[PDB]
Formats: C-alpha cells, structure tokens, sequence
C-alpha cells in the first residue's frame, strides 16, 4: 500500500494600480499634461 | 530667497535648496558622513 503526493497551484496574487502615481507622482503639471493623451487606465483597470 | 519655519507630521510642501515636494517629515535614526547631503532608494527618489 503506497501513498504518493501530488501539488497542484489553484490561485495567483491580485494587484492594482495607480496611473498618475507611477508616471506623474507629487507633481501637477504633469498630471496637467497627461490629461490629453487618452484611457489606458480604464484598460488598465478593467484588466487588473 | 525667503526662510520659514519647520513643522512636522503634516502633509506640507516642501523646497529643500532648490528640492521640491510634497510629502510628511519625520525625524531619522539614519547616519550620515560629513560629506554627504542626501540620500536615495532603488527608483533614485530622495527619501533622507
């Protein structure tokens, strides 16, 4: 009689994300001049 | 240039000779060397 172990993955970390924190940070102007450029943070978000 | 006053733990702006931010300031236990002025973290933001 014989007992043999076997692992199998099932679920991964959940992450988010902040668009103006990680490519503007503490500063307004460019906040001010990444409001035209469109809506990579919606993709971003509905994605993540 | 003008000075002012130093106020801790509140969300303040902040311009260092020349360094602008915004962010909270706290006292350190870090030591430094005389020939030193400021430190850095992995992205080279200035943390000290």
């Amino acid at each position: 009689i014989s007992v043999t172990t076997e692992i199998l993955p099932v679920s991964m970390t959940k992450t988010s994300v902040d668009c103006t924190m990680y490519i503007c940070g503490d500063s307004t102007e460019c906040s001010n001049l990444l409001l035209q450029y469109g809506s990579f943070c919606t993709q971003l978000k509905r994605a993540l | 240039k003008k000075s002012t006053n130093l106020v801790k733990n509140k969300c303040v702006n902040f311009n260092f000779n020349g360094l602008k931010g915004t962010g909270v300031l706290t006292e350190s236990n870090k030591k430094f060397l005389p020939f030193q002025q400021f430190g850095r973290d992995i992205a080279d933001t200035t943390d000290a």
